[PDB]
RNA sequence: CCGGGCACUCUAACGGGACUGCCCGCGAAAGCGGGAGGAAGGAGGGGACGACGUCUGGUCAGCAUGGCCCUUACGGCCUGGGCGACACACGUGCUACAAUGCCCACUACAAAGCGAUGCCACCCGGCAACGGGGAGCUAAUCGCAAAAAGGUGGGCCCAGUUCGGAUUGGGGUCUGCAACCCGACCCCAUGAAGCCGGAAUCGCUAGUAAUCGCGGAUCAGCCAUGCCGCGGUGAAUACG
């Protein structure tokens, strides 16, 4: 019964996570409300210049953000529009069952 | 100990071991002549010799640049003489009051 | 520093005897943050020198710390051509301090083998008046009392 | 040489990336390395127009490339002929459905990527660079901007001490994150060298 | 029947079950004395309580989780001053003067690059 | 030896050590990231551009 | 060293030469690129001239100097001291 | 001892493990 | 000349004592006191002349040892330079033989600064 | 562990909150000294951020690039070697010289990260490196995993040692087409210098210094004792 959201942007994770939980709970029925997973971080640290200079770095970072939602009461109203949602750009998703 | 650095130049031990024979003019003033560096190297215009020795009453940090090499070191010694000296005799100057 | 008079820290009072005091003293004796160690090593000489003289660790030590507070010491000053060593009186804050460094350093002068001990052993030394830490002490003090000529030079 | 750049500096909070998708760590170089195909052929061909912004987005194996631009035709081409003379030459790089779009830009004269180049022109066809820049800051603030900046630098007029030149009118807050500021790099061959034009452009703060 | 306090100290947060009791205390699944055994920095764990005279009024049940012994120590500190408040609100004179109920920031300061720890510059000889 | 090079790591080797990374972007072979393709330096290029996804400066 | 697992390695095309050798009666000085390959007991009593960088430097092989690589005998580095 | 790969102190140090120190 | 052919120390534990034998480290001495069964915590000066013979006989047969030792380590370096290997001819100059580096420290096998 | 529940811890998005706001005093004022409230107080601690400019600073070897130069070669491929040399000198560090210590055993408390020819539980062989089995995990589930200093117990007894772990001999394991030059690891043996360091000199003002371990980038392996991070324990002192 399961929709997992990961994106590289937190903003429209909650777009997309605001939209999901509203379309299960509207057709019926019941919506375990979005968990916020914790963050894998990946950092790379470089040195600023293009050479020498070591002790200067600029330190750089990337968010795989991650969220996970439970339709409950699944009702087949729901498995059908979801299969029609407007997905913003930056964020992958995960059925399965 | 004593320690040359040839930057971007071929130079012989004859050269060297002259670099040692000059510095030696700062032995004059009987003091620990700690660790000195000279570094020799050859801008566009002329040679350039740059010295940094440290003595128990400071650092004596200097440079000279002149079309001749040979010259370009002596003008160096000059400038690490006139330090030395000042390192050496400043203290003197307020015995009164 | 430049601006403004730093201030000391307030310590916390240490659990055995809830005495500012002997924590500064623990502190002292902690090498590397193990203050653990620290404070065991100090128990365990309060233990000793309960056992070896009938009487309060406590009373003891804060003896060995009033007889190892120097009162007056030297601090160079160079006026013309010499460096005078000018005698002040020091500040308890320092005094203090001085006394438990001392303390402890004496005590790390001495031949017994095991650290506990000779923190017991230059404490009770001490508060007798003998001992490394009051010789600091005194040797601080004569050089002062010599030196008493160029008291005015004082800032 | 020390000042960081205005735009990296102010991603998710003035400004947003050239690039939004997600992917795994087996993907992103691949995906990427296609965008560095992409936009190189896109800015060869595309620079004509006058060229500002390359958005790309993606969902699998298609991908929506939105090209910013204040010449609208020149990617239209022949009635709808160019832009569709393109997705034949770029999907085929591409391999996939590549969704190619023109947008307008509402004026060139207030977005820096373009006054940049347009200097950089100037002074390859020879102009008096001094003028070039107080002109190309003069035109920037007539076009509403709350502040303008340009910097050139290298053999200006073909010196051989090489120099640095630069105007500046109303506000250039680059330490203010809330101030909008567009960044535009313009890079000027000679017959003696390149000279580096910068552009900065200070829309209003948020 | 309960009382809560929620108990941080750098990375150590400590969830604190005061009940009445004898006095006995229990911290992770095991008896405090035994958890806590040979480090003198413990009974000022249980200090707030002694500031209050409530020592043997309480038992306390108590999980314990992040940081070291130490800092563990320092949280629980805080959440039984914490549940005493709520416990009686007429507590505050009696423990805010003895800094028990606030929580100090001090956490381990973050290594910076160039540096070899967070403020330990590397050594370098001018000449 | 420059583009022979920067050609050299695409192909396929005659044995699998001789395996290494270039930068996809300038073709240099140190300090390349797996993850990006890219060296340091470039890493730092486009980053600051925008043209690197969910990749923006850390500050902690 | 290499792992007893795995083979006693030798380049296959020095080997061989080696065995091409026994066979029609041995014996001439051998050339090879092969610093890597053991020295293997149907070497001994040849003598192979082993690349350097710059030289084949003959070595005659041992009965004692066996299980031992092929450069372990034929010097990469010039030096005759200091000063 | 941090430097004597024969004990326990050696081993975690070089990251490594055996007879000295065993997992 | 106790064992084998060196007087071990008295005064310490047997442990301690039989590695102060050229050829027995921590390891061989806690494998001579169980194949011969003896108390590693007894004291050398508490050894039944039993125990004692014991452990020198066993010791003695087990393992090669005092200058029977170290003229195999001789012999090894001896061919090693004869045959004119790499790791010969680091011996045939005193220098390291396990590819370290020698434009610094190497001191060891050099022995202390001899001056230019 | 299951039923059950989100209270709590947390996870992670959105807010609140501190403003010298209020009190007294000194002040023309800005402010400063001080009290209460409050988690936090006068910038809360830390970060990101670097003016016109300077050093004709650094980099044509990341890249771009004017110009100059090469064209069976100053281009290109490959095998081997070299970048790892060693009378010497300097800079950075690691590990120590020990009892506030060292070894053995049993027993605790982190955080940030990483992981599909990837991390590998658990079982088996082997002193061990490792080998063979083989379960789980696109990973707040499964794994790397043990945190170490610490705590309890036991040995060492001031000795160049049960300090120290360099050097060398021998025996193995793994990666890799390949470990002679020139990898790391394991085990037997070896068991150096070193007894706290001249002239000189570095860091650090608080969760800092000191000490302790864990991760990551790169990466087949690795010369990492380097670098970037993360927590644990946790001081001294500031007259001026
Ligand atoms: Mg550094
Ligand atoms: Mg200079
Ligand atoms: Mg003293
Ligand atoms: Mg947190
Ligand atoms: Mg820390
Ligand atoms: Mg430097
Ligand atoms: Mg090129
Ligand atoms: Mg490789
Ligand atoms: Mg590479
Ligand atoms: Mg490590
Ligand atoms: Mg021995
Ligand atoms: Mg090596
Ligand atoms: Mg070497
Ligand atoms: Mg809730
Ligand atoms: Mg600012
Ligand atoms: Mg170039
Ligand atoms: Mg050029
Ligand atoms: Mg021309
Ligand atoms: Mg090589
Ligand atoms: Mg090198
Ligand atoms: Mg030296
Ligand atoms: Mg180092
Ligand atoms: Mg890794
Ligand atoms: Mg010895
Ligand atoms: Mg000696
Ligand atoms: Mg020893
Ligand atoms: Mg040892
Ligand atoms: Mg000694
Ligand atoms: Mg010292
Ligand atoms: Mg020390
Ligand atoms: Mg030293
Ligand atoms: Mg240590
Ligand atoms: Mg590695
Ligand atoms: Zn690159």
């Amino acid at each position: 019964i399961r929709i997992k959201l990961r994106g590289f942007d937190h903003k429209t994770l909650d777009a997309s996570a605001q939209k999901i939980v509203e379309a299960a709970r509207r057709s019926g029925a019941q919506v375990s409300g979005p968990i916020p997973l914790p963050t894998r971080v990946r950092r790379f640290t470089v040195i600023r210049g293009p050479f020498k200079h070591k002790d200067s770095r600029e330190h750089f970072e990337l968010r795989t953000h991650n969220r996970l939602v439970d339709i409950i009461n699944p009702n087949r109203k729901t498995i059908e529009q979801l299969m029609t949602l407007d997905l913003p750009t930056g964020v992958e998703i995960e059925i399965k069952t | 100990t004593m320690n040359i650095t040839s930057k971007q130049m071929e130079i012989t031990p004859a050269i060297r071991q002259h670099v040692a024979d000059r510095l030696a003019k700062l032995e004059k003033w009987q003091t620990h002549l700690i660790n000195p560096h000279i570094i020799l190297s050859k801008e566009p215009q002329g040679f350039v010799a740059d010295a940094t020795i440290n003595t128990p009453n400071g650092v004596l940090v200097a440079s000279g640049k002149h079309e001749d090499m040979y010259t370009a070191i002596n003008e160096l010694i000059n400038k690490l003489e006139r330090q030395l000296n000042k390192l050496q005799h400043k203290g003197e100057a307020r015995r009164a009051a | 520093a430049r601006r403004r008079r730093a201030e000391v820290r307030q310590l916390q009072p240490d659990l055995v005897y809830g005495d500012v005091l002997v924590t500064a003293f623990i502190n002292k004796i902690m090498r590397d943050g193990k203050k653990n160690l620290a404070a065991r090593i100090f128990y365990d000489a309060c233990k000793i020198i309960q056992e070896k003289t009938g009487q309060e660790p406590l009373k003891v030590f804060k003896q060995a710390v009033e007889n190892v507070k120097p009162r007056m010491e030297v601090r160079s000053r160079r006026v013309g051509g010499a460096n005078y060593q000018v005698p002040m009186e020091v500040s308890p804050r320092r005094q203090q301090s001085l006394a438990l460094r001392w303390l402890v350093q004496a005590a790390n002068q001495r031949p017994e083998r095991r650290a506990a001990v000779r923190i017991a052993h230059e404490l009770m030394d001490a508060a007798e008046g003998k001992g490394g830490a009051v010789k600091k002490k005194e040797d601080v003090e004569r050089m002062a009392e010599a030196n008493r000529a160029y008291a005015h030079y004082r800032w | 040489g020390n000042k960081i750049h205005p735009i990296g500096f102010r991603l998710g909070i003035t400004r947003d990336w050239e690039s939004r998708w997600y992917a795994g760590k087996k993907q992103y170089r691949h995906l990427l390395l296609e965008d560095q195909r992409i936009r190189g052929l896109l800015e060869k061909e595309l620079y004509s127009a006058g060229l500002a912004r390359v958005d790309i987005e993606r969902a699998a194996d298609n991908v929506a490339v939105t090209v910013h631009v204040a010449k609208p035709g020149v990617v239209i081409g022949r009635g709808g002929e160019r832009i569709r003379v393109l997705r034949e030459e770029l999907a085929k790089l591409t391999g996939k459905n590549v969704a190619l779009n023109v947008q307008e830009v509402q004026n060139p004269n207030l977005s820096a990527p373009l006054v940049a180049q347009r200097v950089a022109e100037q002074i390859e066809r020879r102009f008096a660079v001094r003028r070039a820049i107080k002109q190309a800051v003069q035109r920037v603030m007539e076009s509403g901007a709350k502040g303008a900046k340009v910097i050139v630098s290298g053999r200006i007029g073909g010196a051989e001490q090489a120099r640095t030149e630069w105007a500046a009118q109303g506000r250039v807050p680059l330490h203010t994150l809330r101030a909008n500021i567009d960044y535009g790099f313009a890079l000027a061959r000679t017959t003696y060298g390149v000279l580096g034009v910068k552009a900065y452009i200070f829309l209003g703060e948020v | 029947e309960q009382y809560y306090g929620t108990g941080r100290r750098k990375e150590a947060v400590a969830r604190v079950f005061l009940r009445p009791g004898n006095g006995k205390v229990t911290v992770n699944g095991q008896d405090f004395n035994e958890y806590f055994q040979g480090l003198v920095r413990a009974v000022a764990a249980l200090e707030p309580l002694r500031a209050v005279d409530a020592l043997g009024h309480f038992d306390a049940y108590i999980t314990v989780r992040g940081g070291g012994k130490s800092g563990q120590i320092d949280a629980i500190k805080l959440g039984i001053a914490r549940a005493l408040v709520q416990y009686n609100p007429d507590y505050r004179a009696k423990l805010k003067p003895l800094g028990f109920l606030t929580r100090d920031a001090r956490v381990v300061e973050r290594k910076k690059y160039g540096k070899h720890k967070a403020r330990r510059a590397p050594q370098y000889s001018k000449r | 030896a420059r583009k022979a090079l920067i050609e050299k790591a695409k192909r396929t080797p005659k044995f699998k050590v001789r395996a290494y990374t270039r930068c996809v972007r300038c073709g240099r072979a140190r300090s390349v990231y797996r993850f990006f393709g890219l060296c340091r330096i470039c890493l730092r290029e486009l980053a600051h551009k925008g043209q690197l996804p969910g990749v923006r400066k850390a500050s902690w | 060293p290499r792992s007893l697992k795995k083979g006693v390695f030798v380049d296959d095309h020095l080997l061989e030469k080696v065995l091409e050798l026994n066979a029609k009666g041995e014996k001439r000085l051998i050339k090879t690129w092969s610093r890597r390959s053991t020295i293997v007991p149907e070497m001994v009593g040849h003598t192979i001239a082993v690349y350097n960088g710059k030289q084949h430097v003959p070595v005659y092989i041992t009965e004692n100097m066996v299980g031992h690589k092929l450069g372990e005998f034929a010097p990469t580095r010039t030096y005759r001291g200091h000063g | 001892g941090k430097g004597d790969r024969r004990t326990r102190r050696g081993k975690i140090w070089r990251g490594t493990y055996g007879k000295y120190r065993p997992r | 000349a106790r064992i084998a052919g060196v007087e071990i120390p008295r005064n310490k534990r047997v442990d301690v004592a039989l590695t102060y034998i050229y050829g027995i480290g921590k390891a061989r001495a806690k494998e001579a006191l169980e194949k011969t069964g003896i108390n590693p915590a007894t004291r050398v000066k508490d050894l039944t002349e039993a125990e004692v013979v014991r452990l020198r006989e066993y010791v003695e047969n087990t393992w090669k040892l005092e200058g029977e030792l170290r003229a195999e380590v001789a012999a090894n370096i001896k061919r090693l330079m004869d045959i004119g290997c790499y790791r010969g001819l680091r011996h045939r100059r005193g220098l390291p033989v396990r590819g370290q580096r020698t434009r610094t420290n190497a001191r060891t096998r050099k022995g202390p600064r001899k001056t230019v």
